[PDB]
């Protein structure tokens, strides 16, 4: 269950990195106006227009990735309880064997 | 006994308590002393100050 | 607070005669046909 | 400039001041953390949070309030919930014994000592301040401590300042119910304890608020989220003014000279038209015409007295969303013409209009539907003797036999106030009805 | 902050004490041994107004457990718990007691009120605000009035401004086991009404119509009894140490339940009982929490209320309610019967909303009453009085004690006036 | 407008991330500490046999 | 009608005992 | 304690944010004569003969309002439930509130 | 050049010089070692030092300071421990027996025999000495010993030099706290056989100094470190005007002048606002307005004392850091309008003003935070009358039993110098007050 717990962390982990970046260069990008500098000829070009995603597809990634974890978070709680229960009812039946 | 009457007429001369001037200080501030705090005090009145 | 104690009784012997009609403190409108 | 400053008593209050800044943070979008996104709006504390924050090079927004409790329970609650960071580690005062319902002992057994903490943080925040149009108090009248402590306040601020406004919100008791039969003692004390100097007094009843919850929001076992949701949703209507443009503004200055009509009476009543759920609103529509006729019709107000037991001295309304002036002053035209809304012979003209383009927001995750115009009413009308009455027939059954009595004049009162008030309510109403008589 | 000392006097005592600690352990989540595990870090928090710490993170019971048979404190130190108490804490005589609340009054209590209350005081400069105290014993305790009522008139005076609560069980009508039994009760309500200012009064006659009413379990145990008490006196306590919004304290109660000086007796009552099916057949809802609630079955103090009039109620409900059912709820009892309640005072309900369950049951509740219901009790116990003091049964020993019977002269007195006393008010 | 539009939607989802994140870890803590119980526990099991 | 946000830039103030007048940054709305 | 001259914006309690107002203050004296004799000997003991203010300091029911109309006896007592208090009508910052009003008919 | 002498009497004492000159080799940049890193300023001794030591062709600085002691365990543990390096083995000169609290043992029994040696090596410094403007005298008046020797050690050099200025700082008398019977006695002896030489006394109560240091330093459990550093942080602001520069600039001799009015009383009270930990400023702002009102709140002065019933008769600030003449005039100019504020009807003005560029440093373990603005404000009012007074009538009332007379009369001593010391005080309490009268 470590395992599993541990793997999950780190991939959930990584796609927040990802859109903190973008977040952040986005922001960067929106302080320009039309006096300012930062202001040049670059030509065009289609890697300028090329498509990876669309919107409802980037967010059902998001979602899946959530629930994902969301369900190992459950498993884990299931286990723990069930653990507990078993070392209290171990303990009390040899205490009873050797009264 | 018409303790109705006798309990208006308790309550009626019940005068009253008087309180005791103490402050507070802080967040969760303790119920610290006031009168003779030294702090806030009221002291310089008594007849030998000076002579 | 009325400027003539005329008005003044005048308003509340007015209201006293129409007393029973109105409602409430009896003091709203009766409305109603 | 233009601010205002807020000021809680009772663990009464410390609840309908959390949910008001849980909404007033969203809608200038200020995370929870008490920072924006990196963009360049901080400085000396000089944009569209200025009314509430102040905002200095430190990037973290201060409000404008003063949280005091007694019982340090469920404020050091709101210290250990989200907002920790946000509030002001030291504007949250807490105390460790409550006045137990009895106004005198708030008023004097423990009402002495935090009196200088406050006076020390009004005057501390006074001084950055510039503008500081006023204040709003929050509290109870039904207050288990929230009645001493409150009045001692309210009086000493008003002889160490006198120049400016002062306005009160309260929890009005039910006509019949008490979760304390020590209020009818209370709640007339503060009233007169407090109508020398309380500028503006307003009310608004629970019950009412249930009441409208399951006739028309469809919702059978609401809460304090809810309730506390909706007076917050009020209070940011009535600050829409200093906080958005519109057509005019108006002010609580305004509210002041407009409203009350003679020294005394300034008791009037709140209304919030548009309330819907969203399935309810989605196959309707809202406009002018109805939203004005629905927060006339008598069956949307929050306290019980009837419009139509009473009559009408002043109307203010602020349409806050889109609207326009044609059709404003059209529907106003001819609720004036409606006969049976009784209008005092006086005013001629007693109608306070106020527009604002700026549509409300709802709170996310919260209960409102989706609106794009409300109408926030304020209504001065001599329906409100009512409750007044019950109140006296109350106070001098459970008074003249003197039951619970001797735990206030053992603690330190006597019975020559208790005589005074009764008189007082009495004058109250004699000039009630001296008002209304025409 | 505000805390609490906890005094127990009496075999009563030793067994109430005893199970009421170890249910607000096994609550508050923590070994009998001592150490604790946190998982409500609200109840971590809020642990300051009945356990002091000591070091390693133990939790001592600021409680002081006294009375005259050194066995019964050898049991309460052998039980599941009693590593949990300071060997400080056990002050002790040496004499056996006997129920004579004449020598309990002066013979023995005289030589041991300086150690038990440099003990009680020594606790109190260790703490630093206190409510005041509560007290649990019997006033049909043969040594429980005899210690109570010396350490209650030297606790008055000792802080006048505080909160001394009694829980105490009343001797049963039906039977008494010892015969002057009813000296004891009438010597000590003296001083009991003229000191208190809340007591509790619970008879075990109507908890066995309890036993076969819901209990239905055959053959009960007192320390059963005692778990029943002890959920009541927790319920009553809740409100202090959770968080939640209710108004909390012992005299923000007080003013509200008591009309005046002489009025300070009270009756609880629990909320939902349930037989062996009815687990699986009980809807658990506030409408019949309410029922159950006002039900002279769930009356299981002195008598039904049926008889008298209800001064006033004060209601605690406890779980993840709202307060428009409870509002609905009283409205519906009183327009049931507004007849029933008295005129002298309206709204006599009051209510308060503590958050956070009890271990195991969401839904709960608890109720405590003043009522025109309890001049059956010490009625009876005033026939009784008369009956055997007729002539002069079973004096001897308090006159060789040092008693006289003017002293009985001015207790019963006193019991009839404040029979007098209930009754003209309610009339 | 458009551009701002975006900026806003994507603060949300980076929020929830964060928050989901944080309660990951701290359930990482309380499995690992009750595995360390059972760990001693096994070792104090060896001596009555 | 599109138009969302509205909201003021503080262009006046005093900070001192002489007013003082900003220089127009932001129009209705942020712009 | 005197006041300024002409440049009567920049020093106000419009910047104070006072809401008691601060102290009466002037730009009014005449051509003060005496050469400032001496009455002090080494410390600030007068001399006994010229006079001080010989320690004159050494060292709720106010609120403001408008009579304007409520009942003419309780204007009366208004009046006095205002006044006879000096304690809160002298000193330690003055502590004095104002009054205004018409009488009645 | 600009250069004093400092002087420590006692274990009272080499404490606090200990913490002195810890602190004042951070901020000029020194290594435990006393030689500078591989930078260079190293030469005859002159360069910003060069006001606090010589550090001459041998390579190291030299304290300009003489710890003198009756006890040798404080000046061994201080040779013992780390800054012996720098320290100069003799000028930490020891005794062999201590004056027991007795006033006069310290003036005869012992006084005699090392005095010579004391100003010896005062006379040793003070050739080398050039603008030697004046000295930093650091003793107590409940002192164990440190008493009589400072009062007897300040007359020699009081009647060999006449003609410059003299510092001196002791510990005042904790109102109701006691670590000596004896206190009252040493103390008034001290008085009145110093009254008539020194030149400015400030006074101190470490209760105060907890009392901040609990009600916004935040610990409830400090240490004499912590007073220790704030003492030494206000030694560093009054020396910084000569360490550093700034627009203008002020001078010990300007002090002495303008504080006090008149001999006799020449005892002011000092204070320093911005005490405040770096978790409770981080979300807050430090401004000149702000930290003038907190430095004049009632209750952050570190003695007990009343505004309110005190009345003014001077005050000098001392600003340290980033400021501007614009704000700090206003600020003060707000100060003047406050009613609360009461100066006597003597000063026309009554602010002496001083500026410095340099914001003050902290040290790694300190617990101040990281503040830009530092104010040192110096008061004279009438507000210290309670002192004296309850010194006076405890005195007298033990005096009245007259024990530890035979303590006193059998170690040489008699009545007659408690009998000129009685009626010197009761001369200074209407000193005090008729020139209050106005
Ligand atoms: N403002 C507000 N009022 C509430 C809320 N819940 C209930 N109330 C009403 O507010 C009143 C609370 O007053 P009190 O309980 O006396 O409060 P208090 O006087 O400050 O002191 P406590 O008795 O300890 O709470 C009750 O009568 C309720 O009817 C709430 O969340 N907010
Ligand atoms: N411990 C215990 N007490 C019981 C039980 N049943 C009834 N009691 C009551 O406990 C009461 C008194 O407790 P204490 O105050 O300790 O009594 P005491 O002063 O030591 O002397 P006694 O009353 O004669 O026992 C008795 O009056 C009984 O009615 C029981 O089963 N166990
Ligand atoms: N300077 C200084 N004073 C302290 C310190 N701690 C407490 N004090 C106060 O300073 C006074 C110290 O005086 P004494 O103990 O008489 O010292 P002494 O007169 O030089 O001679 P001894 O009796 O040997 O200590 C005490 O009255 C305390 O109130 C400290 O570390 N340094």
């Amino acid at each position: 269950q470590i395992r599993l717990n541990r793997e999950h962390k780190e991939s959930c982990e990584m796609n927040w990195s990802d859109k903190v970046e973008v977040y952040n260069i986005d922001d960067t990008c929106s302080r320009y106006t039309n006096e300012s500098t930062q202001v040049q000829f670059y030509p065009h070009s289609s890697k300028f227009e090329e498509s990876a995603s669309t919107p409802e597809t980037w967010a059902k990634f998001n979602h899946d990735n959530l629930l994902r974890a969301e369900r190992e978070r459950l498993a884990s709680v299931n286990l723990r309880k069930l653990i507990d229960c078993i070392l209290r009812d171990t303990a009390e039946d040899l205490r009873l064997q050797c009264d | 006994k018409n303790f109705i009457n006798t309990n208006a007429a308790d309550v009626i001369m019940g005068v009253a308590k008087k309180p005791k001037p103490i402050y507070v200080d802080k967040r969760t501030g303790d119920k610290h002393d006031l009168e003779t705090s030294g702090l806030f005090p009221k002291y310089i009145n008594k007849k030998d100050y000076g002579i | 607070t009325f400027p003539t104690e005329a008005d003044r009784q005048r308003a509340l012997k007015a209201h006293k005669e129409e007393y029973a009609v109105r409602q409430g403190l009896r003091m709203g409108n009766y409305t109603h046909p | 400039m233009r601010e205002c400053i807020s000021i809680h008593v009772g663990q009464a209050g410390v609840q309908i001041g959390n949910a008001c800044w849980e909404l007033y943070c969203l809608e200038h979008g200020i995370q929870p953390d008490g920072q924006m996104p990196s963009d360049k709006t901080i400085g000396g504390g000089d944009d569209s949070f200025n009314t509430f924050f102040s905002e200095t090079g430190a990037g973290k927004h201060v409000p404008r309030a003063v949280f005091v409790d007694l019982e340090p329970t469920v404020v050091d609650e709101v210290r250990t919930g989200t907002y920790r960071q946000l509030f002001h580690p030291e504007q949250l005062i807490t105390g460790k014994e409550d006045a137990a319902n009895n106004y005198a002992r708030g008023h004097y057994t423990i009402g002495k000592e935090i009196v200088d903490l406050v006076l020390d943080r009004i005057r501390k925040l006074a001084d950055l301040c510039t503008g500081l149009q006023g204040f709003l108090i929050f509290h109870s009248f039904g207050g288990g401590t929230g009645s001493g402590f409150a009045s001692l306040l309210m009086e000493r601020l008003s002889v160490d300042y006198g120049k400016k406004s002062k306005l009160e919100f309260a929890i009005y008791p039910a006509p019949q119910v008490s979760t304390a039969v020590v209020e009818p003692y209370n709640s007339i004390l503060t009233t007169h304890t407090t109508l020398e100097h309380s500028d503006c007094a307003f009310m608004v009843d629970n019950e009412a608020i249930y009441d409208i919850c399951r006739r028309n929001l469809d919702i059978e076992r609401p809460t304090y989220t809810n309730l506390n949701r909706l007076i917050g949703q009020i209070v940011s209507s009535i600050t829409a003014s200093l906080r958005f443009d519109g057509a005019l503004n108006v002010d609580l200055t305004e509210f002041q000279t407009n409203l009350v009509p003679y020294p005394r009476i300034h008791f009037p009543l709140a209304t919030y038209a548009p309330v819907i759920s969203a399935e309810k609103a989605y196959h309707e529509q809202l406009s002018v015409a109805e939203i004005t006729n629905a927060c006339f019709e008598p069956a949307n107000q929050m306290v019980k007295c009837d419009p139509r037991h009473g009559k009408y001295m002043a109307c203010c309304m602020l349409y806050r969303g889109d609207v326009v002036p044609k059709d404003v002053n059209a529907a106003i035209a001819t609720i004036k013409t409606k006969r049976t809304i009784q209008f005092v012979d006086w005013c001629p003209t007693g109608f306070k209009v106020g527009i604002n383009y700026q549509p409300p927001t709802v709170v996310p995750g919260g209960d409102l539907a989706k609106v794009q115009r409300a109408v926030c009413m304020l209504s001065n009308t001599t329906a409100i003797a009512e409750a007044w009455a019950r109140l006296d027939h109350k106070f001098d059954l459970m008074y003249a036999k003197r039951a619970f009595v001797h735990w206030y004049v053992g603690e330190g009162m006597e019975e020559g106030e208790f005589s005074e008030a009764r008189e007082d309510l009495a004058a109250l109403e004699k000039d009630y009805e001296e008002v209304g008589v025409d | 902050m505000r805390e609490i000392v906890h005094l127990q006097a009496g075999q009563c005592g030793n067994q109430i004490g005893a199970k009421f600690w170890e249910v607000i352990s096994d609550e508050h989540g923590i070994d009998p041994t001592g150490t604790y595990h946190g998982d409500s870090d609200l109840q971590l928090e809020r642990i300051n107004v009945y356990y002091n710490e000591a070091t390693g993170g133990k939790y001592v019971p600021r409680a002081v457990l006294v009375d005259l048979e050194p066995g019964t404190m050898d049991s309460v130190r052998s039980g599941p718990f009693g590593q949990i108490f300071r060997p400080d804490n056990f002050v002790f005589g040496q004499s056996g007691a006997g129920n004579n609340w004449a020598k309990g009054h002066y013979t023995e209590g005289a030589e041991l009120v300086d150690s038990v209350l440099d003990v009680v005081r020594k606790e109190a400069e260790s703490c630093d605000c206190l409510q005041g105290f509560q007290l649990t014993h019997s006033l049909g305790g043969g040594t429980g009035s005899g210690m109570g009522t010396l350490l209650i008139s030297k606790i008055r005076e000792e802080y006048p401004d505080r909160i001394m609560n009694t829980f105490s069980v009343v001797p049963s009508p039906k039977v008494s086991d010892t015969v002057v039994e009813p000296y004891n009760a009438t010597l000590s309500v003296h001083q009991l009404v003229e000191n208190t200012d809340e007591t509790y009064c619970i008879d075990n006659e109507a908890l066995y119509d309890i036993c076969f009413r819901t209990l239905k379990l055959t053959t009960p145990t007192y320390g059963d009894l005692n778990h029943l008490v002890s959920a009541t006196m927790s319920g009553v306590t809740t409100c202090l140490r959770f968080p939640g919004q209710l108004n909390a304290d012992l005299r923000k109660l007080a003013v509200n339940m008591v009309p005046f000086p002489r009025l300070h007796f009270f009756m609880p009552g629990f909320a939902p009982l349930t037989s062996r099916g009815s687990q699986q057949y009980r809807a658990l809802t506030v409408p019949e929490l309410t029922q159950q609630m006002f039900d002279a079955k769930n009356m299981m103090a002195a008598c039904d209320p049926r008889h008298g009039r209800y001064l006033t109620v004060a209601a605690v409900f406890r779980g993840r309610m709202s307060m428009k059912e409870v509002d609905e709820q009283m409205l519906n009892v009183q327009n049931k019967n507004s007849s029933y309640f008295v005129e002298w005072i309206p709204n006599n309900v009051k209510t308060a909303v503590c958050d956070i369950p009890p271990r195991g049951l969401k839904m709960s509740a608890t109720f405590i009453g003043n009522s025109t219901a309890i001049q059956e009790l010490f009625k009876r116990i005033s026939e009784q009085f008369t009956a055997m003091f007729r002539r002069k049964a079973f004096l001897h020993w308090y006159t060789g004690e040092g008693m006289d019977e003017m002293e009985f002269t001015e207790a019963e007195s006193n019991m009839n006036d404040l029979v007098s006393e209930y009754q003209q008010y309610q009339d | 407008r458009k551009v701002g539009e975006r900026l806003e939607d994507m603060h949300c989802w980076k929020s929830e991330l964060q928050r989901e994140i944080d309660e990951l870890s701290s359930e990482t803590d309380l499995m690992m500490a009750q595995k360390l119980r059972l760990q001693r526990a096994l070792d104090a099991t060896s001596v009555p046999y | 009608s599109t138009k969302t946000a509205f909201h003021r830039s503080q262009t006046l103030n005093y900070r001192n005992g002489y007013a003082v007048v900003r220089r127009p940054t932001m129009g209705i709305g942020g712009d | 304690n005197y006041s300024a001259n002409q440049y009567e914006k920049a020093y106000l309690p419009t910047y104070l944010q006072n809401w008691s107002p601060a102290r009466p203050t002037k730009e009014k004296i005449a051509a003060h004569e005496g050469y400032t004799q001496i009455i002090a000997n080494d410390r600030g003991h007068l001399l006994p003969s010229v006079p001080r203010s010989k320690a004159s300091p050494w060292g709720i029911p106010p609120a403001k309002v408008t009579l304007t109309a409520r009942t003419t006896t309780a204007a009366d007592n208004l009046t006095k439930w205002i006044h006879k208090n000096p304690d809160l009508l002298n000193a330690c910052n003055g502590l004095r509130p104002e009054i205004s009003g018409k009488p009645f008919d």
